[PDB]
C-alpha cells in the first residue's frame, strides 16, 4: 504494498503557479478521505486541506484558501493539488495521506471529520519559492589562538543543497555541518568545523572542499593558523 | 479556530524506563458519541510521519501495545511504558473536531549526563572585509541538552535582530550536540567598533563563561 | 452563542431542489434562534424563480391560519427549515427577479418578514439596497402582476377625526415618481410613461386598500398620478374611508366589523414597493399606460421573497 507516490515541485518565482500530484496504489481509493500536510525547513507540521471519497466539503487551511484547489477523480486513483499564487513562506515538503471519516449534521449543514487517521503518508516533496540563482563563495576560515578548533564558511549561495568535505574526505573525527539558514536578502548559507587537537596545527594542513552543484563549482579552501 | 498545546516541549527519556507527555486544546472533543476526536503522530528524521493513536485512545495496527493513549475533554496524555531507541522523534498531537488541527510538536531526545560546551570565536577576515560586509561567527561544540542561548555584544552593548542560530542533530556516538551563531554587519560598522563577544548560558554552566575578541 | 469558525462551502455541489415543511418563528410559532447561520458557497453561480417558487404558497396558509384564530399590528417573523434542508439565499445587489446571481449562501431560517395585506402600495416592507428594481415573469403579457421595489422609505399618516384620511409629503413622492419614470422609460427603449387610476372591477383594485388596527381604510389615488406633477410639491392629504365591510381576503365569502369610537385611529408607515398594472392592445402608439391593481395579495409574499429558495441536504452532490 500500500502506497501514495508524490510527484511535483521545485524552484518557481513569486506569482507563479504549480501543481502536486498523489499516485495512489494499494487500497479502495473511492472510500478514504485524502489530506494534504506541509512542513516548513525548521518549524514543524502543519495541515493544509482536506477532501471527502466522494470530493466534496473541502477544508482550506487560512494561508491557503482562495489559493489553492484540491480535485479529485476517483478512477484515475490520483489526488492533484494546484498552488497558486505562491508566496516566499509556502517553501515546505509536502506530504499527501489518507484518513478516515465520519459525516456529520451538527456542522450548520452537513459537514464531516475530514480526516482522523492518517497512517499511510506519502514521500513527502519539496517546493521551494525565492529569486535567481548564484555560486557559493567560501569566504575563508580562520583560528585565533587548551585544543583549539576551526572550520570554513559558505555563504551566499542557492539553491540548496551544498556539501562540504574536509582534505578531500580524509577527516570526519568530530566535524559538524550545520544545517543551513535562509539570510534575509533570499540566498542560503552555512558553516562547517572540526575539532583539531592543537598540535596538529602548523604541521598537517586542513582543507575545506565545498561543492555547490546547481552552478558546478566546487571550491578548495586552506585554513591558515592566524591569518 | 482551536489552540493546541502540548508539554514538555522538549522530553529527554532513557532506552528503558517509561515517559509520557501531554496535550491540551482550548475546546473539549467529545461529539456526545463517546470517544474523541484526537489524533497522536510520530515523526522520526529524515523519514515521514506515522500514526500512533486515533480517536482518543484507539491504537492503529502495527504500532506496539507499548503506546497508551489517554484522556477526554480537554487533557490528553500519551504514556509510554518502557522504550529503546527507535523512538528518537518528534511526537505531533492532532485535534479533529472542526477542520484539522495540528500542534506544535513536542521534540524527544536521549538522556545524558550533562556535559558543556566549549565556545569557540571567529572573527570575519580580511578578504570578507574587502567584499562588502563581516560575518563573526559564535560556536558551541560537543553540549547536552539542547537548551543554549547565545546574546552577541560588540563593545558590551547587547545585540537584536540580525543574528541567525543553527543547531546539529544528537551525535550518534554521544548522543550530544552543536550549535553555531552568526552576526552580520555592514562593511564599515564592523570597523566602526573594537570590541566583540558572545554570551552563552548553557545549563551545565553555573556561570555565563564566554569569549571575546578586538580589533 | 456568536462565532461559527468554519464559514465557506467548497467542492462539488450538495443540494437539490425540492419543497417541504417550514415553520414560523419570532420573538405555534418558536423562539427564533438568536444565533443565525450562514455560510458561502464560492464560485457557486446559481438561478432563482420568484413565480414559480413553492413558499408564497406556505406564507398565504400561514397567513391564513394567523387571521382565522384572530391588540393588532403586523410581528416580524422568519420561517425556519426542517433538519435536513436548508434556505439558500441569492445576496446579489441588483436582482433582475429570476434567472441567475453568482453570490449565493445559505441560511437556516429566512429574515424577518412582516405580512402587509395591502394592494397598490406596499408598506411596511424592506427595501433594495442599490436601485429600483422592477419585477415581473412576462414583459410582454400585459395581463402580469408588476412589482416596483422602490430605494427611499415615504411615511405615510393615515389618521381618524375623532372621512378619514392619510397625509403623504409630497415633495419626496415627486422625486420617487420622477426616478420611477426613469426607471421604466429605461425599461421600455425610451418611450413616454403615462399613468392612470385603475379601471373597473370592485373598489378592492379601484381604491388603494389597506389593513389598519383592526379597520380597512379604501383611499382614492386621485392625486398621487396626477401627471401635471410631472402644487403637487407640497404635502398632499388623501381622503379615505374606513370601509368596514369588505371583500374576503380571507378565503370565500365575507365578513363584518363594528363601528368605531372617539378616538384617534392613526397608522404611520413606510411605502417601500408599488404594485402596477399595464394596458395595451392598441401599440401602435408612443406611449406606455400603466394603472396601479395587482388584486392578488400573494403578489405581496412574492416581492419580499424574492431572494429565499428551499433545498435539500445530501453529500454525494454531482456537478
Ligand atoms: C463515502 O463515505 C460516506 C460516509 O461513510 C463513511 O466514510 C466511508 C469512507 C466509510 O469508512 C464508511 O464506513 C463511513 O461510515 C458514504 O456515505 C454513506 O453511504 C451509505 C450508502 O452509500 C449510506 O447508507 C445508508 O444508511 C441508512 C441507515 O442510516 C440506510 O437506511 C440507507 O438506505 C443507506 O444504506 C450512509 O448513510 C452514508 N453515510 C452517512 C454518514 O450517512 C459513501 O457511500 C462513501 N462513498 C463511497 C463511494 O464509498
Ligand atoms: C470558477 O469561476 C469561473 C468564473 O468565470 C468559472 O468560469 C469557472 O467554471 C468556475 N470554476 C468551476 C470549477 O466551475
Ligand atoms: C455577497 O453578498 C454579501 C452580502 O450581500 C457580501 O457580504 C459578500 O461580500 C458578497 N460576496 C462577495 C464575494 O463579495
Ligand atoms: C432577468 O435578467 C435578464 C438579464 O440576464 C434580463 O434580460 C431580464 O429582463 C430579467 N427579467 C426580468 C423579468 O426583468
Ligand atoms: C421607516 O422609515 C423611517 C424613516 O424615519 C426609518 O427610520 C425606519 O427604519 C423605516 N422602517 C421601515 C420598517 O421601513
Ligand atoms: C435609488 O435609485 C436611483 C435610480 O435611478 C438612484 O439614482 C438613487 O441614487 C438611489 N437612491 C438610493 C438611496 O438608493
Ligand atoms: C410573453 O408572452 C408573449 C405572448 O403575448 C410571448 O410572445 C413572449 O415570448 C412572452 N415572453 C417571453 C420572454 O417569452
Ligand atoms: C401624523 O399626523 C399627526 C396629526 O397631525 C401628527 O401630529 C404626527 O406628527 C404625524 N406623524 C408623524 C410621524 O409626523
Ligand atoms: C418633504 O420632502 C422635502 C424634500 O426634500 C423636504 O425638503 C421636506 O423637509 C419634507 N417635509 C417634512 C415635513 O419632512
Ligand atoms: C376618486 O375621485 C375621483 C374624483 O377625484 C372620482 O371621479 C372617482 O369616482 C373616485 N374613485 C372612485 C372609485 O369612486
Ligand atoms: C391636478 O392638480 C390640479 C391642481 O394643481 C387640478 O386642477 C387638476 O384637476 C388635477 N388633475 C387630476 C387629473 O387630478
Ligand atoms: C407598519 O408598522 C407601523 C409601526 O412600525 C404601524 O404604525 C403601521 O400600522 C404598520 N402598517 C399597517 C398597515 O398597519
Amino acid at each position: 504494498e500500500v502506497q501514495l507516490v508524490e510527484s511535483g515541485g521545485g524552484l518557481v518565482k513569486p506569482g507563479g503557479s504549480l501543481r502536486l500530484s498523489c499516485a495512489a496504489s494499494g487500497f479502495t481509493f473511492s472510500s478514504y478521505s485524502m489530506n494534504w500536510v506541509r512542513q516548513a525547513p525548521g518549524r514543524g507540521l502543519e495541515w493544509v486541506s482536506s477532501i471527502s471519497n466522494t470530493s466534496t466539503y473541502i477544508y482550506y487551511a487560512d494561508s491557503v484558501e482562495g489559493r489553492f484547489t484540491l480535485s479529485r477523480d476517483n478512477a484515475k486513483n490520483s489526488l492533484y493539488l494546484q498552488m497558486n499564487s505562491l508566496r516566499a513562506e509556502d517553501t515546505a515538503v509536502y506530504y499527501c495521506a489518507r484518513a478516515n471519516q465520519h459525516f456529520d449534521w451538527l456542522l450548520s449543514l452537513l459537514g464531516g471529520y475530514h480526516y482522523y487517521g492518517m497512517d499511510v503518508w506519502g514521500q513527502g516533496t519539496t517546493v521551494t519559492v525565492s529569486s535567481a540563482s548564484t555560486k557559493g563563495p567560501s569566504v575563508f576560515p580562520l583560528a585565533p589562538s587548551g585544543t583549539a578548533a576551526l572550520g570554513c564558511l559558505v555563504k551566499d549561495y542557492f539553491p540548496e543543497p551544498v556539501t562540504v568535505s574536509w582534505n578531500s574526505g580524509a577527516l570526519t573525527s568530530g566535524v559538524h555541518t550545520f544545517p543551513a539558514v535562509l539570510q534575509s536578502s533570499g540566498l542560503y548559507s552555512l558553516s562547517s568545523v572540526v575539532t583539531v587537537p592543537s598540535s596538529s596545527l602548523g604541521t598537517q594542513t586542513y582543507i575545506c572542499n565545498v561543492n555547490h552543484k546547481p552552478s558546478n563549482t566546487k571550491v578548495d579552501k586552506r585554513v591558515e593558523p592566524k591569518s | 479556530d482551536i489552540v493546541m498545546t502540548q508539554s514538555p516541549l522538549s522530553l529527554p527519556v532513557t532506552p528503558g524506563e517509561p515517559a509520557s507527555i501531554s496535550c491540551r486544546s482550548s475546546q473539549s472533543l467529545l461529539h456526545s458519541n463517546g470517544y474523541n476526536y484526537l489524533d497522536w503522530y510520530l515523526q522520526k528524521p529524515g523519514q515521514s510521519p506515522q500514526l500512533l493513536i486515533y480517536l482518543g485512545s484507539n491504537r492503529a495496527s502495527g504500532v506496539p501495545d507499548r503506546f497508551i493513549g489517554s484522556g477526554s475533554g480537554t487533557d490528553f496524555t500519551l504514556k509510554i511504558s518502557r522504550v529503546e531507541a527507535e523512538d528518537v522523534g518528534v511526537f505531533y498531537c492532532m485535534q479533529a473536531l472542526q477542520a484539522v488541527g495540528f500542534g506544535p510538536g513536542t521534540k524527544v531526545e536521549i538522556k545524558r549526563t550533562v556535559a558543556a560546551p566549549s565556545v569557540f570565536i571567529f572573527p570575519p577576515s580580511d578578504e570578507q572585509l574587502k567584499s562588502g560586509t563581516a560575518s563573526v561567527v559564535c560556536l558551541l561544540n560537543n553540549f547536552y541538552p539542547r537548551e543554549a542561548k547565545v546574546q552577541w555584544k560588540v563593545d558590551n552593548a547587547l545585540q537584536s535582530g540580525n543574528s541567525q542560530e543553527s543547531v546539529t542533530e544528537q551525535d550518534s556516538k554521544d548522543s550530544t550536540y552543536s550549535l553555531s551563531s552568526t552576526l552580520t554587519l555592514s562593511k564599515a560598522d564592523y570597523e566602526k567598533h573594537k570590541v566583540y563577544a558572545c554570551e552563552v548560558t548553557h545549563q551545565g554552566l553555573s556561570s555565563p563563561v564566554t569569549k571575546s575578541f578586538n580589533r | 452563542c456568536d462565532n461559527l469558525w468554519v464559514t465557506v462551502y467548497y467542492g462539488v455541489p450538495v443540494w437539490k431542489d425540492a419543497d417541504t415543511t417550514l415553520f414560523c418563528a419570532s420573538d405555534a410559532c418558536v423562539p427564533t434562534d438568536p444565533c443565525p447561520q450562514e455560510i458561502h458557497l464560492e464560485n457557486v453561480t446559481e438561478n432563482f424563480n420568484m413565480w414559480k417558487n413553492n413558499m408564497v404558497e406556505q406564507m398565504q396558509e400561514d397567513v391564513i391560519s394567523l387571521w382565522d384564530q384572530s391588540s393588532f399590528d403586523p410581528i416580524p417573523i422568519h420561517y425556519c427549515t426542517p433538519a435536513g434542508y436548508v434556505i439558500l439565499k441569492c445576496n446579489d445587489k441588483n436582482f433582475n427577479g429570476t434567472g441567475p446571481c453568482k453570490n449565493v449562501s445559505s441560511v437556516q431560517c429566512t429574515h424577518g418578514i412582516k405580512p402587509v395585506v395591502s394592494t397598490q402600495l406596499l408598506l411596511n416592507g424592506s427595501l433594495a439596497e442599490e436601485e429600483i428594481i422592477i419585477r415581473s415573469e412576462n414583459l410582454t403579457n400585459n395581463a402580469k402582476t408588476i412589482i416596483v421595489h422602490l430605494n427611499k422609505s415615504v411615511e405615510i399618516n393615515c389618521t381618524r377625526p375623532s372621512k378619514a384620511y392619510c397625509e403623504i409629503n409630497g415633495t419626496k413622492w415627486n422625486k420617487v415618481l420622477k426616478q420611477v419614470t426613469e426607471k421604466l422609460k429605461e425599461h421600455f427603449n425610451n418611450k413616454t410613461i403615462i399613468f392612470q387610476p385603475p379601471s373597473g372591477g370592485d373598489l378592492e383594485i379601484t381604491m388603494h386598500s389597506f389593513n389598519c388596527r383592526g379597520e380597512f381604510f379604501y383611499c382614492n389615488t386621485t392625486q398621487l398620478f396626477n401627471n401635471t406633477c410631472i402644487g403637487c410639491n407640497g404635502t398632499i392629504t388623501l381622503p379615505c374611508k374606513i370601509k368596514q365591510i369588505i371583500n374576503m381576503w380571507q378565503g370565500t365569502g365575507q365578513a363584518m366589523y363594528a363601528p368605531p369610537i372617539d378616538g384617534k385611529i392613526n397608522c404611520v408607515s413606510n411605502i417601500t414597493g408599488i404594485l402596477l398594472t399595464r394596458d395595451g392592445g392598441a401599440n401602435n402608439t408612443s406611449n406606455e399606460t400603466f394603472r396601479p391593481g395587482g388584486g392578488n395579495i400573494k403578489d405581496n409574499w412574492r416581492s419580499e421573497l424574492y431572494k429565499y429558495k428551499v433545498v435539500q441536504i445530501e453529500p454525494l452532490g454531482i456537478a
